[PDB]
């Protein structure tokens, strides 16, 4: 899963980076300061697989917010809700590489 | 620890306003600090690579996954293969404006002796 | 009849119908789609009326982002240029042309109050075609309500200003986001009172429909996507629409008091013009289809400014393209090939 990671995730970026400038402007500034909650964090899930301690991750996905009024301006609104999800879905997939890795 | 929440990146701005577009980061006020530290290319230097690892993996219990480029990486390849402990989670995530290779991995290295 | 019109703004009709005649049809593009390489891409390029500036330049880094910023400058400097060689009306009218950017320069610059953003690296990124050499953002207090009046006085912005006094002391995503807005809608209607009063006769048909077009494409996406990942009241959902679109003065109304999906699909689809919120790949790249069709359709007359006007956005459409195949070349996601148009 290594190396399909590995491009999986360029294609996403790609998919974003495609997206960034349908706009025309700048994404990158309001979007380093809109961010101020957080939903796709982790938890620490047990399974003793042998009678052996194993603090696993389990994505917390929370679907409600990501970033708060940073759409609707005109002319980007839209073009950012369609990548976004790529990312959603990569994080969640990227997860359980590090959970793999412990 | 149940503190193995907040996730750290140190990544170029291209990856790190999509990952906090999908919603893992956010504004931490009570110092001010953000989930990442922003990396621009050709004017961010190594140590503070290096200084921002440390603050995340030894300083900071709520990182629980660490993203960082490839390249970034390179600037602290040796603090990375040197520090091997399974609280941060460390992960050389791929980077934009460079097509990732899947084998400079610090963490694949000790996958790569023992098959 | 247009006979008064060379008399100051001949060479003016002669370099805009120049660059025209420069423009690089779909035949060019298919040719650049099959390279492979950035060096390949940039040879090719090289080949047109275009290139020739672009490659041999670098040392063979030719990235997208790279890409978009080298194509970019040559038109600026295209526009400098006719800058350089303006008129007493003409240069009046240029500031028109340049107000919807410093908006988004200024917009940026309040943002960077508590992050520092300097104003050179901003410049690197943002439209310079807004920049203005007497903008000391980064140097005084660079508080939004102690930096009101010092931009105030530097760019006669002050008339678009509709009750900005209050509730412009917030330094928050919803202040920025309103500013844009409502510095659009001003910026729009001022700009359409001006052409409908002061133009020559074969602008003023050709200015006031495609403004009318922007603005309805302009105020559609304030309402299709004030559902997607916020919410707002209706009050807030007018007051940032503009007050005529210049198509529809009915409908902008139905959308405003609606706040769900299919409380706008009517006010759209009523006009059977386009297609209520379908035929929909990227939406921006659809209302760039539908828009050059009209910019083309600008481009017949020769007696107008509409001919300047249309070749503004003809060569950023040009980038535009070139973006759009630089993006699957160098990233190696050959899937925006055919994510392109030529109407030229």
């Amino acid at each position: 899963a290594k190396q399909k990671m590995g491009r999986v995730m360029q294609t996403a970026a790609f998919s974003l980076a495609e997206v960034s400038y349908a706009t025309g402007e700048n994404i990158g500034y309001q979007v380093q300061e809109s961010v101020s909650t957080a939903r796709f964090k982790v938890r620490a899930r047990q399974e003793n697989v042998s009678g052996v301690y194993l603090s696993q991750f389990e994505s917390y996905i929370d679907p409600e917010i990501n970033d708060f009024r940073l759409t609707g301006l005109g002319r980007g609104g839209q073009q950012v809700q369609r990548a976004k999800e790529i990312y959603s879905r990569a994080v969640e997939t990227l997860v359980e590489l590090a959970s793999l890795q412990t | 620890a149940e503190k193995r929440t907040l996730i750290a990146v140190i990544a170029d701005e291209d990856t790190t306003t999509g990952l906090l577009l999908a919603g893992i980061g956010q504004i931490t006020p009570e110092t001010q600090e953000k989930n990442f530290f922003v990396y621009q290319e050709g004017k961010t230097t190594k140590e503070e690579i290096t200084d921002k690892f440390n603050h995340f993996t030894e300083e900071r219990d709520d990182i629980a996954i660490l993203l960082i480029n490839q390249h970034i990486a390179e600037n602290i390849r040796a603090r990375v293969d040197s520090f091997t402990n399974a609280f941060p989670a460390i992960l050389e995530i791929p980077s934009k404006d460079h097509p990732y290779d899947p084998e400079k991995d610090s963490v694949l290295k000790r996958v790569r002796k023992l098959f | 009849e247009g006979v008064y019109f060379n008399i100051d703004n001949g060479f003016i009709e002669g370099v805009v119908r120049g660059y025209r005649n420069g423009l690089l049809s779909n035949n060019q593009y298919i040719n650049l789609t099959q390279c492979d390489t950035l060096e390949d891409l940039k040879l090719q390029l090289s080949s047109t009326d275009y290139g020739n500036f672009l490659s041999s330049v670098s040392s063979e880094s030719l990235t997208t982002s790279l890409i978009q910023e080298y194509a970019s400058s040559k038109l600026y400097h295209e526009f400098n240029y006719i800058r350089d060689q303006s008129s007493g009306s003409t240069r009046k009218f240029m500031d028109y042309i340049t107000y919807g950017y410093m908006i988004d320069n200024v917009a940026l610059m309040i943002t960077g109050t508590i992050h520092d953003r300097d104003k050179g690296e901003i410049l690197q990124r943002c439209h310079p075609l807004g920049w203005f050499d007497t903008l000391p953002t980064l140097s005084v207090a660079t508080d939004l309500e102690s930096l009101y009046e010092t931009v105030l006085v530097d760019t006669p912005l002050a008339p678009y200003f509709k009750n900005c006094f209050d509730t412009a002391e917030e330094l928050d995503d919803m202040n920025i986001e309103i500013i844009r807005n409502k510095l659009y809608k001003a910026y729009l209607e001022d700009f359409y009172n001006f052409v409908t009063e002061e133009i020559p006769e074969p602008a003023k048909e050709c200015m006031q429909t495609l403004l009318g077009f922007e603005a309805d494409r302009r105020s559609i996406n304030i309402a299709l996507n004030s559902l997607q990942s916020s919410d707002i009241d209706p009050d807030l959902k007018s007051d940032l629409l503009p007050n005529i679109g210049k198509l529809y003065p009915l409908a902008t109304f139905h959308l405003a008091q609606a706040q769900d999906f299919e409380g706008v699909r009517a006010a759209l689809a009523n006009v059977y013009e386009y297609r209520g919120f379908l035929e929909t790949g990227n939406l921006e790249d659809h209302f760039y289809q539908l828009e050059m069709e009209l910019c083309r359709d600008a481009f017949t007359q020769q007696f107008a400014i509409s001919t300047v006007w249309a070749w503004m956005k003809s060569k950023e459409q040009e980038v535009r393209n070139i973006t759009w195949i630089a993006e699957c070349i160098a990233q190696n996601q050959r899937e925006r090939i055919n994510n392109y148009i030529s109407v030229y």
